């Protein structure tokens, strides 16, 4: 029986190094290899590189070497990884993986996959986010249905929008991760409800950042 | 995007069709098949009838029996038929829509206005 | 270099049988596995001979082929199967990975929900104005474009769609205007009106200075 | 897919038509040497079982694949006995196996506690003890991993390049044979010379209708000096008795 696990996300500014392993857990580290491959987003996965504890051998892709490096021991059983001069490009999540090759007429295939590391490159740093909630005016009720917004701005990175303390999720639309100019990110939800209940049913919108374990609930209101 | 509206009416006696004149602008439709489906509450879309450029009518399934004979006159962007009004059967909505494949058989559609009709 | 290609969207209802092949430029040696995979997560090995399924994956999943050819097939789809899938080559050590397929479960199609809200005062006094525009619940591709004092733009709003909802196979396509108080104030009409691949006509849904 | 030379594959063939010209008319089989038995009379014959045995080693290193050899496979990946009789067939495989500093799934064990016996196997990797210090993790001199890759890159020589081997292994006694070749049976003649070929045993002699109570597991009878006495039919399964004309 074999697993694996990795880091945890990491961010950092580019054209530094940034330095991210995974732990060879399960079996041995004689009777294991590790591989490390890349998946940047809107792309599929990339190899970035393969490590041998017991043998050794190491080798890189024709285009990351010297960027990339990667070692491995035993006393801790675990490959790592190394990136230097990382491009603002380099935001990506990268895998380690296991590498069947090693032994036994297997071949060069990953039976067994980590979690996954985030690794993301942008001028900002933790801090929380900016809210604020949406005011549509009455006129704008259709079909016996109401949008109710609530928006999120300038955070830096995963921002859990919920309405009515999450107890409602019929209906929710939100946002994939999107960057500013600046080097923020922003997330906005809005759900559909009932239009009669506009103005008679109480709903809140609420936000929370567990990187800067912060949170900010906002009470939505029309206007005409 | 292209547009696609929709036009018919004409209610003589219950005859048993549905008086499909759907019309498109803004594109060239004879590069496209222009087809049109039936919605009969909780049913997926079937393909009841196409008009190809075959030039030999229209190509339709057996769920439609004789009432569906869908044609076109490309030079004014508009669907003809010759069949009867309606029938209560026939009263359930309509879409019609045009394959986004060039000149192909396959469904892929971007379909246009309709609205509601009844008859005794 | 040794590439592929993976030939990229699919759609499909549970039952049929769907095709994917990855071509390449050399005969690879039968070298080729398949993986599944959810956007962005860790993939599981299906198939890493052409020809001998793993421990643990049911034979529905199946794929063919040989030398500068393959083929990945699903005999029969079901709801388990709302993920993409990766053509890799494992023939040379440049190890490289196909784009991805994905096949996404087949509900037919439905009008979107349309809607619109002006910003509130607490956007408007920070210096900004904001106007969200919605769609909800319908495939994927569709515009937003705006109309402010009855003339066009386009280029000023920030279009997002949302992935896809399993429970109606549907879409969420929510976008954003986002502009200064100065262009806020500036016109007397601010107008957003949707475009969709099903739609009777833009959707038109505006409202002026006051309100 | 091939097997290491180490924990290597093995394949029982019973019962079935062995047409081995099909064999010997693949054009890659460089290597086509057999021991007890030429290969133009593979289809004559008939045997009690066969054994096939596959696997990939280098290209030289392929001369070790012989009964009685020395040397690093030989001794302790796979050792074929000196009674052995069969064949060994041998392609190259750079166009398969080859990558370009890769291809680690192929290894052989360099040192072992003790020569290997014939047609002998150890799949266990366990790391080989030093004794002149302990040894529970990796160590230095003699506690090395046992097993080395070859890591067939396609810059490397025939030398060292990797060849596909498989050892046909067939056991010659008679006993219940299956895997005869694809000789085609003739109506039996009996109370006449004629010459025999009897599921593999040919000579020459009159048969007549047995008298003697062979039991139900044998099916050969022998006076002294060896010689055939007697034979059960592999089509009737009567006994016949041999005597020379
Ligand atoms: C073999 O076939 C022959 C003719 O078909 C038949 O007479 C004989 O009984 C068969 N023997 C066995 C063992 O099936």
């Amino acid at each position: 029986q074999v697993q694996l696990v990795q880091s945890g996300a990491e961010v950092k500014k580019p054209g530094s190094s940034v330095k991210v392993s995974c732990k060879a857990s399960g079996g041995t580290f004689s009777s294991y290899a590790i591989s490390w491959v890349r998946q940047a987003p809107g792309q599929g996965l990339e190899w970035m590189g393969r490590i041998i504890p017991i043998f050794g051998t190491a080798n890189y892709a024709q285009k990351f070497q010297g960027r990339v490096t990667i070692t491995a021991d035993e006393s801790t059983s675990t490959a790592y990884m190394e990136l230097s001069s990382l491009r603002s490009e380099d935001t990506a999540v990268y895998y380690c993986a296991s590498l069947a090759s090693y032994s036994s007429g297997w071949e060069d295939v990953f039976d067994i996959w980590g979690q996954g590391t985030m690794v993301t490159v942008s001028s900002a740093s933790t801090k929380g986010p900016s809210v604020f909630p949406l005011a549509p005016s009455s006129k704008s009720t259709s079909g016996g249905t109401a949008a109710l917004g609530c928006l999120v701005k300038d955070y830096f990175e995963p921002v859990t929008v919920s309405w009515n303390s999450g107890a409602l999720t019929s209906g929710v639309h939100t946002f994939p991760a999107v960057l500013q100019s600046s080097g923020l990110y922003s997330l906005s939800s809005v759900v559909t409800v009932p239009s009669s209940s506009l103005g008679t049913q109480t709903y809140i919108c609420n936000v929370n950042h567990k990187p800067s374990n912060t949170k900010v609930d906002k009470k939505v209101e029309p206007k005409s | 995007q292209v547009q696609l509206q929709e036009s018919g009416g004409g209610l003589v006696q219950p005859g048993g069709s549905l008086r499909l004149s759907c019309a498109a602008s803004g594109r060239t439709i004879s590069r496209y098949a222009m087809s049109w489906f039936r919605q009969a509450p909780g049913k997926e879309r079937e393909f009841v009838a196409v008009a190809r450029r075959s030039g030999d009518g229209a190509f339709y399934a057996d769920s439609v029996q004789g009432r569906f004979t869908v044609s076109r006159d490309d030079a004014k962007n508009t669907v003809y038929l010759q069949m009867n009004s309606l029938k209560p059967e026939d009263t359930a909505v309509y879409y019609c829509a045009i394959d986004s494949d060039t000149f192909y058989s396959g469904s892929y559609d971007y379909w246009g206005q309709g609205t509601q009709v009844t008859v005794s | 270099d040794i590439q592929m290609t993976q030939s990229s969207s699919l759609s499909a209802s549970v039952g049929d049988r769907v095709t994917i092949t990855c071509r390449a430029s050399q005969g690879i040696s039968s070298w080729l596995a398949w993986y599944q995979q959810k956007p962005g997560k860790a993939p599981k090995l299906l198939i890493y001979d052409a020809s001998n399924l793993e421990t643990g994956v049911p034979s529905r999943f199946s794929g063919s082929g040989s030398g500068t050819d393959f083929t990945f097939t699903i005999s029969s789809l079901q709801p388990e199967d709302i993920a993409t899938y990766y053509c890799q080559q494992y023939d040379n050590l440049p190890l490289t990975f196909g784009g991805g397929t994905k096949v996404e479960i087949k509900r037919t199609v439905a009008a979107p929900s349309v809607f619109i809200f002006p910003p509130s005062d607490e956007q408007l006094k920070s210096g900004t104005a904001s106007v969200v525009c919605l769609l909800n619940n319908f495939p994927r591709e569709a515009k937003v474009q705006w109309k402010v004092d009855n003339a066009l733009q386009s280029g000023n709003s920030q279009e997002s769609v949302t992935e896809q909802d399993s429970k109606d196979s549907t879409y969420s396509l929510s976008s954003t205007l986002t502009l200064s108080k100065a262009d806020y104030e500036k016109h007397k009409v601010y107008a957003c009106e949707v475009t969709h691949q099903g739609l009777s006509s833009p959707v038109t849904k505006s409202f002026n200075r006051g309100e | 897919r091939f097997a290491s030379v180490y924990a290597w594959n093995r394949k029982r063939i019973s019962n079935c038509v062995a047409d081995y010209s099909v064999l010997y008319n693949f054009a890659p089989f460089f290597a086509f040497k057999c021991y007890g038995v030429s290969p133009t009379k593979l289809n004559d014959l008939c045997f009690t079982n066969v054994y096939a045995d596959s696997f990939v080693i280098r290209g030289n290193e392929v001369s070790q694949i012989a009964p009685g050899q020395t040397g690093n496979i030989a001794d302790y990946n796979y050792k074929l006995p000196d009674d052995f009789t069969g064949c060994v067939i041998a392609w190259n495989s750079n166009k398969l196996d080859s990558k370009v500093g890769g291809n680690y799934n192929y290894l052989y064990r360099l040192f072992r506690k003790s020569n290997l016996k014939p047609f002998e196997r150890d799949i266990s990797t366990e790391i080989y003890q030093a004794g002149n210090k302990p040894c529970n993790g990796v160590a230095g001199f003699n506690c090395y991993f046992p097993l080395r890759s070859y890591g067939f890159r396609p810059t490397y020589g025939v030398g060292h390049q990797p060849y596909r081997v498989v050892v046909l292994s067939f056991e010659l006694l008679h006993a219940p044979a299956t895997v005869c070749g694809p000789k085609k049976s003739t109506n039996l003649v009996k109370n006449k010379c004629v010459n025999f070929n009897f599921n593999g045993l040919t000579g020459t002699g009159v048969l007549t209708e047995s008298n003697k109570k062979f039991l139900p597991f044998q099916q050969f009878g022998r006076d002294i000096a060896d010689t055939t006495d007697a034979v059960r039919d592999p089509q009737t399964l009567e006994i016949l008795d041999i005597t020379p004309c």
